């Protein structure tokens, strides 16, 4: 469950920086 | 250069690089602390303490960008002893920090901070989750016992209390808690 | 001349974020004042240098543990490297100096907070501090009146920028 | 002799250098200079 | 015979770490040229902005006062793309792009 948990921490933080770039896109 | 730093700005969520949120293989990590402790690999008090002191100080800050005010614990992020005051009765104290030499019948203390942490994060899931259905949680909590199901797997649950539990399924229940709390922070930057 | 310009562009949206997420950083960390004029970070409080003596010692930890964090990340944000970078742990933080000549390899990290026995070299961790934060407020072009007063100065830092 | 060379926050500058001096009063310092007007002290 | 190819600072820097103790930003558009004048304790830097900062060789460690510059001048316009500090005499010299030459006396003698 390593491999898992590893692709759950990669995915939540490429979700997190793909939300912020429209944040800021939205923001322009 | 200067578009090689933007770019890089552009995507630096604030509490994301405050406290950031990771693993190391075996230990959940914030701030590059290891908040775990295992045989193989021996971590001390001290570093245990600063890592409870961060994430008691990431969930207060979330708490208040929320809002929420949890229903019975006050979370008081004091440095390198942080510890929750319990609301309904200002009696009893629970610190998230150990001074080593366990006595365990007398060190129940710990054992009941980290079952309150738990459940201020379980009100927290239950509000991301009210708010909007759509997006859930990748791990399931329960509070009665403290435990925390493994959802993401086979179903073994695990507990946070060390008392009764062995190293290693306390070390696995929080990484699977700060799993559920970086999830919960995509969501509430998201929601905002 | 037309790509100069369009560079000064980037660099204002670049400076424009800088500020932005700055700003967010006061939803974590507070810096408070009350009549009396005495200064908390994160409700716990934080006197001048001088004003140390005869006080509660873990709460001058705590204070100056969040202080070293809160310019740590400053500096980070900001790009500006320090001249005596820091090592946070909570309150038990530790500030280095690897410029003095009269010091052994070991004797260059000094303690941000009031410890058994290394009062003198407790004091001087704390004004290594405090150069820090007179660098940071100068390199933005803010003057430094007293150096002894450690929040105020950062308060004034942030009220700036 | 042709002294070749391969190959197998940063402080540097971030654009090209236009000059290199070195004064010394107690230990030996270095001084430098980008295009884009910093200037750095190394020891 | 007597001259020496030494220049005012001998080399004390015999193996420089790396490491860094002033990060002085005044100038604004480009520097390019420095010289050191040991005799006076000061040492200079151009650019074209039009502007020659003259800072100080004791004050560079910043260790306990903060670090800027001692003087300046930007009154011989143009782009000044040169200098050289007089040896045996208390004045420098610079060289605009206007085709201009000129000292500029430091007031070093007088503290």
């Amino acid at each position: 469950d390593l491999e898992k948990e590893n692709a759950h921490f990669s995915i939540s933080e490429s979700l997190i920086a793909a939300i912020e770039l429209m944040k800021c896109n939205m923001m322009s | 250069y200067a578009q090689t730093q933007l770019d890089k700005l552009k995507k630096t969520n604030v509490f994301n690089a405050t406290f950031h949120i990771w693993h190391s293989g075996q230990f959940g990590t914030i701030n590059n602390f290891r908040l775990g402790r295992l045989p193989s690999v021996p971590v001390e008090w001290n570093e245990i303490n600063a890592a409870w002191g961060q994430t008691v100080l990431l969930l207060h800050a979330l708490a208040n960008k929320m809002g929420l005010k949890f229903q019975r614990y006050r979370l008081v992020p004091y440095g390198n002893h942080s510890y929750l005051e319990s609301l309904t009765d200002k009696s009893k104290e629970l610190p998230l920090y150990c001074s080593g030499g366990l006595r365990f019948f007398w060190d129940n203390k710990f054992d009941h901070a980290m079952v309150a942490f738990l459940d201020c994060v379980q009100q927290f899931k239950e509000e991301v989750e009210k708010g909007e259905t759509r997006f859930c949680l990748p791990y399931r909590m329960d509070v009665e016992k403290g435990k925390i199901e493994d959802t993401g797997g086979s179903g073994g649950s695990y507990s946070i209390k060390t008392q009764f539990n062995s190293e290693e399924q306390w070390t696995k229940a929080l990484k699977f808690m700060l799993t559920n709390l970086k999830w919960g922070l995509a969501w509430v930057s998201s929601q905002f | 001349t037309a790509k100069r310009e369009l560079f000064l562009k980037t660099n204002a949206q670049l400076t424009i974020r800088c500020r932005q997420l700055l700003s967010e950083l006061s939803y974590i960390y507070p810096i408070d004042l009350n009549e009396h004029k005495d200064y908390f970070v994160c409700g716990v409080k934080l006197p001048n240098s001088e004003d140390f003596q005869a006080k509660d010692d873990g709460s001058i930890a705590v204070a100056l543990g969040y202080t070293a964090h809160l310019v740590s990340m400053i500096s980070f944000f900001l790009q500006v490297p320090l001249r005596y970078p820091i090592i946070h742990k909570g309150s038990r933080s530790t500030i280095k100096d690897n410029i003095n000549d009269k010091l052994t390899e070991k004797e260059r990290e000094f303690p941000l907070y009031p410890k058994g026995g290394e009062k003198l070299q407790f004091d001087y961790g704390v004004y290594l501090l405090n150069k820090n934060i007179a660098q940071l407020r100068y390199q933005h072009g803010l003057g430094t009146p007293d150096l002894r007063q450690t929040l105020p100065n950062l308060k004034n830092f942030m009220e700036h920028g | 002799e042709v002294v070749q060379e391969i190959q197998n926050l940063p402080v540097g500058h971030h654009d090209i250098i236009t000059d290199v001096a070195t004064f010394q009063t107690t230990q030996g310092f270095i001084v430098t200079a980008s295009r884009d007007g910093i200037v750095k002290v190394w020891k | 015979e007597n001259a020496e190819w030494e220049s005012k600072p001998p080399p004390p820097g015999w193996r420089p770490k790396g490491l860094l103790v002033a990060h002085l930003h005044e100038h604004k558009s480009a520097v390019n040229r420095i010289r050191v004048s040991d005799e006076h304790s000061l040492f200079a830097t151009c650019s074209n902005d039009g502007t020659v900062k003259i800072w100080n060789s004791q004050k560079m460690e910043g260790k306990t006062t903060t670090t800027r510059s001692i003087l300046t001048y930007s009154r011989i316009g143009g782009r000044v793309k040169t200098l050289t500090f007089c040896q045996g005499s208390h004045y420098l010299a610079i060289a605009s792009d206007n085709g201009a030459v000129q000292l500029l006396g430091i007031e070093a003698s007088k503290l």
